[PDB]
């Protein structure tokens, strides 16, 4: 047979050790980056309101996942006799991540629109589509979503349910939360580098650029570091849970990537901060005075 | 310099009385 | 210049259906709406429809609301009547109307003249008739119903004189103010619910069948004919 | 000069701060606002905007009776005929168009188009029915009659070039501030300068008459206003702040000339004292530079315009 | 509200919808303003394709309007700000002139160090190229410029010296990009050219307008 005491031993600690700081950093980073940004659509609103609307949604989502870590974590070790807090918690938790990773992908698809075909977009650029983009980002969200941890439920994101491990309800998650925008967010990213190095023989003043292709280039990496490794581990623990993957030591070290990746990627709720709002110097000298 | 100012302060009270904007016009009486 | 020709009418058999068209040459036909006033024979006149000038707002007279329609059009400015189902009531001398509302605007200036033949604030004249010598002043008095006092300090009373054989024109807008190319020796005046109109002086020109309309409501009602002669 | 102005206002009680609201905004405009003149009538105004258009409207209710295109779209000024029939309007094409708005044709078509002036049309004022007075950024100012329209006297004498022109009630002189730092008083009888005045250190950009006709205040670009008197022959008084860096772009006396409107380059106008030579009131709402500002002949509302494509109406 | 101050309303918005209707002609409009010399062929360049004219033509079908204020230019600021709002400011010189080329730069160095232009890209235009290279054969450019450095019957290294002392002009480089060209005066390529300056342009704003840095 397999024990798993080892591995939660460890991984009660690690998520203890990991978790209370990422969230205690990331509230706060949230806090100041939505007042930051809730200036520019008071003062400066034809310019930057476009982009402050899905800066904020982006803000609001990872405020939501900061504020749902310290419920798991409470519920990570004792039990409390309800069984609706846990499905309000993985519910939250779930949603604030796939929309934080929904609006990281329109962001980079809105910039390659925006590069890519300069005149048409500016024309047929307001804040209503954005407000709309964002509404319909939450409905999508939600709908698919709720299905799949109404049928989650003995502890708070352990030992989840036979059909939530198979493949009518595992296959669309890896292909509309990692496959799709992954490439999204590299054809986007790489398309607009590209163009943007281009300028160089329109006219010698490409430098005057050169912080613009470095955010991008920051974008199209710390996106990979906290989602590759959460969707391998689910991928390889969706492959040991319908008779594929059966050995001792070794599903062990899966639940440890698996739970450790989970735990690794709450940390991109701190580093969008640094990604997007912190790379404008706009946001620098209004949180700075 | 002296007589055109008293001049000047003269002829702002005379007329001090119908000033729309320096009284505030009653709304029933508003435009 | 200004001229506005209607035709169309003609001999009509009773229950039947005509269209009355209307050229509008000379002026910009599409900034100003349109009013077809009808007149029956030996009788005043009466305001039947209207058109404005985006043919936004249409209005119609009780008498015939649901048998009459009233369309423009712009590009070639003309202005078409359609009716049907006739009666032996509809024997008139219809005329075309120009309006044109902004501030300071003198709607109801211009008439036309055709002839067609069938087989609410209360606006009177009790005066059928005022004759007098020329050289002293003559004085037309209308009776309403209602007042034509607007809170505004506007007051929408329409003094016309009709010549004999010749259309209507515009004597006086607004019951205070005289149409453009008037002779100044016509003048008017009057409180909220009373009007009377002044003549200083008659000529050959002057002698006519006068008419007090209001314009505070629709229908646009009529009053009665002063048949000012010597 | 034996007593200066604030101290025979010095006994003068403050009036103390006016809040002043908008009554009505009136939009439509699709370009930046350059002027507007108030109608006699005090409920009819006009308005010129950069993307070669003129409003008249009808300031009680906010309702467009007037919208006339224009052949140039770039329009620096306008004017209304005292008698209310005729709208006058230049700018960069050295051109001067009188057009009429009483036609039996129903629209509004250009009575006449007056040309001579070297430079680009900078103000026009109507004197009468059949007369304006103009100035150029040829350096010059000219009178027309619209019968014919050559220029019946031509006022010359100015270095810089002139920036606006106001009109004396009685419409016999006028004064005109032009960028040499000087404002000149004309005669348009006799035709030629009389009075000049040199107080401030950069272009006049604006100037306008005293009610009483006896004296006139300007503003420039160094963030200053001065007030002079024509018998006086000297400067009176200086309306100028510190926290002021702004030129003035257009002023305006009340009535009684007791509050003085200046619009400014910092995105609002102020209402100064003239007598007590301070600050009363501060007109805030505009989110551009405010070009006109213009106050009615009743003396109850206020317009101005900005760079916003918006005009506010203020009581 | 009356009968007839209804149709007074109904008249205003008439008005409002035929104001409104043009509204997207003016945003899609494209200001360019020429400020072309005497001697560096403005003439013979409109041909191609206070006396102030306005051009408009379609480009791709996009509305360009061209406006030339030749004859009289004043210095005052009051004159210059009706033009902040153009998209690009065109600046034609003559290449094969040598004692002009020093009246030109000032020119463009008093155009372009102009806070009223501080949100318009400037475009540079060097025409009669042709006689360019005959001008550079006959007379050398070390003797009519001692900074020069380079060989000077190098037309290469003449067209890049004149191309840095004309941008050396630019006191600050992150407003707006400062662009250039060499056209003789019979080619008819040149609204390409100014099209695909006027993309550029347009990109620049939309990614200031990103707040992508
Ligand atoms: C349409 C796309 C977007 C829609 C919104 C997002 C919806 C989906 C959100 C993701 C849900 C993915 C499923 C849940 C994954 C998760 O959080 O999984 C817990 C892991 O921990 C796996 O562990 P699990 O399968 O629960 O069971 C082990 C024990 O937890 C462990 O303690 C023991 O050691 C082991 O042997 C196992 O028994
Ligand atoms: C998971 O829950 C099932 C169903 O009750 C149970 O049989 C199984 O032992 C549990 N696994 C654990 C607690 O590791």
């Amino acid at each position: 047979d397999c024990l798993f005491d080892g591995v939660n031993e460890l991984m009660k600690t690690l998520q203890f050790a990991v978790h209370i700081p990422t969230f205690v950093l990331g509230l706060l980073l949230n806090l100041l980056a939505i007042h930051g940004f809730s200036t520019f659509l008071k003062n400066r609103w034809p310019d930057y309101a476009a982009t402050s609307i899905y800066m904020i949604n982006l803000a609001v989502f990872d405020l939501l996942l900061v504020l749902s870590l310290p419920f798991k974590m409470v519920l990570s070790q004792v039990q409390s006799p309800f069984p609706s807090l846990c499905t309000l918690v993985e519910c939250l938790y779930f949603v604030s991540m796939y929309g934080s990773v929904f609006t990281i992908c329109f962001i980079s698809m809105d910039r390659f629109l925006a590069i890519r075909y300069p005149l048409l977009v500016s024309h047929l650029r307001s804040p209503r589509k954005i407000f709309g983009i964002c509404c319909t980002i939450w409905v999508l969200v939600w709908t698919g979503s709720i299905p799949i941890y109404s049928f989650h439920g003995y502890m708070c994101f352990h030992n989840m349910s036979d059909d939530t491990w198979s493949a009518k309800v595992f296959f669309p998650l890896e292909v509309f939360g990692f496959l799709l925008p992954m490439g999204i967010m590299g054809f986007c990213c790489s398309r607009s580098i590209h163009i943007l190095l281009g300028r160089r023989d329109h006219t010698q003043d490409w430098v005057q650029q050169k912080a613009c292709i470095y955010s991008i280039a920051a974008s199209l990496a710390v996106f990979v570091v906290s989602f590759l490794p959460v969707h391998l581990g689910f991928f390889l623990q969706f492959l040991v849970r319908n008779s594929f993957i059966v050995e001792c030591r070794a599903k062990q070290s899966i639940s440890f990537f698996l739970q450790l990746s989970m735990c690794f990627s709450n940390v991109n709720c701190c580093l969008d901060v640094f990604c997007y709002y912190f790379v404008i110097k706009e946001f620098r000298m209004n949180i700075r005075a | 310099v002296s007589k055109a100012a008293a001049d000047l302060m003269a002829y702002c009270e005379a007329h001090a009385k119908e000033d729309p904007l320096l009284t505030p016009v009653p709304a029933s009486e508003n435009p | 210049d200004v001229q506005l020709v209607e035709s169309g009418g003609g001999l009509v058999q009773p229950g039947g259906s005509r269209k009355l068209s209307c050229s509008a040459s000379g002026f910009a036909f599409s900034s100003f709406g349109m009013h077809w006033v009808r007149q029956a024979p030996e009788k005043g006149l009466e305001w039947v429809a209207y058109i404005s000038s985006g043919s936004g707002t249409i209005y119609y007279a009780d008498t015939v609301k649901g048998r009459f329609t009233i369309s423009r059009d712009d590009p070639k400015n003309t202005l078409f009547l359609q009716m049907t189902s006739l009666r032996s009531e509809d024997t008139a001398m219809y005329y075309c109307v120009r309006s044109i509302y902004y501030y300071g605007s003198s709607p109801f200036d211009f008439w036309g003249g055709t002839t067609l033949t069938v087989s609410d604030i209360v606006m009177t004249q009790a005066t059928s008739s005022v004759p007098v010598t020329p050289g002293e002043s003559v004085s037309i008095s209308c009776r309403s119903s209602k007042s034509l006092l607007h809170s505004n300090g506007n007051t929408y009373l329409y003094w016309f004189l009709q010549r004999p054989g010749q259309s209507p024109q515009l004597l006086i807008y607004r019951m205070s103010n005289l149409a453009s190319g008037v002779p100044d020796r016509f003048s008017g005046s009057g409180s909220g619910t009373a009007f009377t109109l002044t003549i200083s002086r008659l000529e050959a020109e002057d002698v006519g069948v006068y008419y007090c309309m209001q314009h505070l409501e629709y229908p646009l009602t009529f009053g009665a004919g002063t048949k000012l002669e010597l | 000069a034996d007593a200066t102005l604030s101290q025979i206002t010095n006994n003068i009680d403050p009036v103390g701060r006016i809040q002043m609201r908008t009554r009505r905004t009136l939009r439509g405009h699709l370009a930046k606002i350059y002027a507007m003149h108030w109608g006699t009538d005090s409920r009819l105004l006009v308005s010129a905007s950069q993307d070669g258009k003129l409003i008249i409207w009808d300031s009680y209710t906010t309702n467009k009776v007037h919208a006339i295109p224009l052949r140039s779209s770039w329009v620096m000024t306008c004017a209304y005929a005292p008698s209310g029939n005729y709208v006058a309007c230049g700018g960069l094409d050295n051109i001067c168009s009188i057009y009429n708005l009483k036609t039996r044709e129903g629209n509004v078509r250009v009575s006449r188009e007056l040309a001579g002036h070297t430079g680009y049309l900078s103000c026009c004022r109507f004197l009468d029915d059949n007369q304006i007075v103009t100035s150029s950024g040829d350096t010059t100012c000219a009178l027309w009659d619209i019968e014919t329209g050559q220029q019946t006297t031509t006022f010359t004498g100015h270095t810089g070039d002139v920036m606006s022109l106001s009109l004396a009630p009685d419409t016999r002189l006028f004064v005109s501030g032009a960028c040499d730092a000087s404002a000149k008083l004309w005669d348009v009888r006799e035709g030629m300068c009389r009075q000049t005045f040199t107080g401030h250190e950069s272009d006049i950009n604006a100037i306008c008459f005293f009610p009483n006709g006896n004296a006139f205040a300007t503003g420039s670009d160094d963030a200053t206003c001065r007030l002079f008197d024509l018998r006086a022959d000297q400067e009176l008084m200086t309306y100028s702040h510190d926290n002021i860096i702004c030129g003035i772009t257009s002023v305006s006396f009340s009535k009684s000339g007791r509050l003085l409107l200046a619009g400014y380059d910092d995105f609002n106008c102020n209402v100064w004292d003239a007598l007590k030579a301070d600050r009363a009131g501060v007109l805030a709402g505009h989110d551009n530079r405010v070009s006109c500002l213009g106050v009615t002949d009743d003396g109850m509302a206020v317009a101005t315009g900005s760079w916003d494509s918006f005009l506010k109406i203020w009581n | 509200v009356s009968a007839e101050d209804k149709a007074a309303a109904e008249r205003s918005k008439e008005i409002d919808k035929c104001l409104s209707r043009e509204k997207t002609y003016v945003k899609r409009l494209v200001k360019i303003l020429l400020l072309g010399a005497d001697n560096s062929g403005k003439s013979t360049f409109l041909k191609q394709m206070k006396g102030i004219h306005e051009y408009d033509f379609e480009i791709k079908n996009v509305p360009f309007k061209m406006v030339d204020v030749g004859g009289q230019r004043s210095e005052r600021k009051r004159w210059f700000e009706c033009f902040d709002s153009v998209t690009s400011i065109l600046f034609l010189v003559d290449s094969s002139d040598f004692n002009r080329l020093t009246e030109s730069l000032n020119d463009f160095e008093t155009i372009v160090n102009n806070r009223v232009f501080s949100n318009v890209s400037i475009i540079l235009f060097l025409n009669k190229t042709d006689l360019l290279e005959e001008k550079v054969q006959i007379v050398s450019i070390k003797d009519y410029f001692l900074e020069f450095e380079g060989d000077p019957h190098c037309l290469r290294d003449v067209q890049k010296f004149l191309v840095e002392c004309f941008r050396n002009k630019r006191r600050d480089q992150q407003q707006k990009p400062l662009y250039h060209h060499f056209t003789t005066a019979i080619n008819t390529e040149n609204a390409r050219l100014i099209f695909r300056d006027v993309k550029d342009t347009i990109l620049h704003d939309n990614l200031k307008q990103l707040m992508l840095q």
